[PDB]
C-alpha cells in the first residue's frame, strides 16, 4: 500500500493499555498465583503469551473471570512478566532470573526465555 | 510519521 | 530501574490484538457509523481515541455493547482510522484526506489531525 | 534487548 507509519504508535497505544491496568479500567480478569491475585486484560495477555492465547480461545475458559497458575508458578516472577507484558521492560536480577525463566517457560514468551537463557549463560 |  | 527493554515488544501486541480483532475475538464493542457497523476491542479505541477514552470511562456508557457516532461521520474515514489504531499505517489519500481528518477530529486523535493539516497545507 |  501507500500508507504513511506513526513511528511512536504502537508504544503510545500500550502505555494507555497500562495507564488502564492501573487504574483497574475494563480489566475482566484475575490471575490467581497462590495466594496472590493480579487484574489483567485479557486481549492484552493473549497477545503477550502463547499459554493465555490458548487459554482464552478455548470455547469454556474464554468466560472464566478467574485462571488459577500451576501451584509450582512463582507470585513475584509472575509479576515481573506481567509488567513486562503491560511496557516491553524486563525486570531481570540474579536473585529472580531462576523464577522469571521458570515463569516465562510455563507462559509460553520465548523472547524472554530467551535472554534469561543468554544472561544465565554469561555467568557460567 | 514516517514511510514504513 | 535496572530494567532491559525488548524493542519490538509493543509492535507485536499490536500486531497480535489486530489478528484477534481480524478473527473477532474478545471483542466486545460494536461502533455504528451510519448504515455501517465496526467491531472492536474498548481497551484499544481507549487507547487511541480521547472520544472513546471519555465513553467508555462513563460510568453507564462503559457497560454498552452499542456506541452509535454522529451522522455527519463518514464510514470509510472511520473504517482508515480504525485500521491506523490497530497497526500504526494510515492509508492518507487525496480522495480520502477531508474526511480523515474531520474523523480524527471527532475522535480527538491529534497526531492523526496533525498530518492531515501539514498534507493539505503542502498542496495550498 | 536493549539498555533503555
Ligand atoms: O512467545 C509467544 C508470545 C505469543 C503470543 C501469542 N498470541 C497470538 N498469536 C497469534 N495470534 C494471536 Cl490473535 C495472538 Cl493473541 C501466541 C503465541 C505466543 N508465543
Ligand atoms: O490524541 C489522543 C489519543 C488519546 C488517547 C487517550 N487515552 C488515554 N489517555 C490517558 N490515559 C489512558 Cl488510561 C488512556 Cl486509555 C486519551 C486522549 C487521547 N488523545
Ligand atoms: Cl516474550
Ligand atoms: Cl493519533
Amino acid at each position: 500500500d501507500s500508507c504513511i507509519q506513526f513511528t511512536r504508535h504502537a508504544s503510545d497505544v500500550l502505555l494507555n493499555l497500562n495507564r488502564l491496568r492501573s487504574r483497574d479500567i475494563l480489566t475482566d480478569v484475575v490471575i490467581v498465583v497462590s495466594r496472590e491475585q493480579f487484574r489483567a486484560h485479557k486481549t492484552v495477555l493473549m497477545a503477550c503469551s502463547g499459554l493465555f492465547y490458548s487459554i482464552f480461545t478455548d470455547q469454556l475458559k474464554c468466560n472464566l473471570s478467574v485462571i488459577n497458575l500451576d501451584p509450582e508458578i512463582n507470585p513475584e516472577g509472575f509479576c515481573i512478566l506481567l509488567d513486562f507484558m503491560y511496557t516491553s521492560r524486563l525486570n531481570l536480577r540474579e536473585g529472580n532470573i531462576m523464577a522469571v525463566m521458570a515463569t516465562a517457560m510455563y507462559l509460553q514468551m520465548e523472547h524472554v526465555v530467551d535472554t534469561c537463557r543468554k544472561f544465565i549463560k554469561a555467568s557460567e | 510519521w514516517v514511510i514504513p
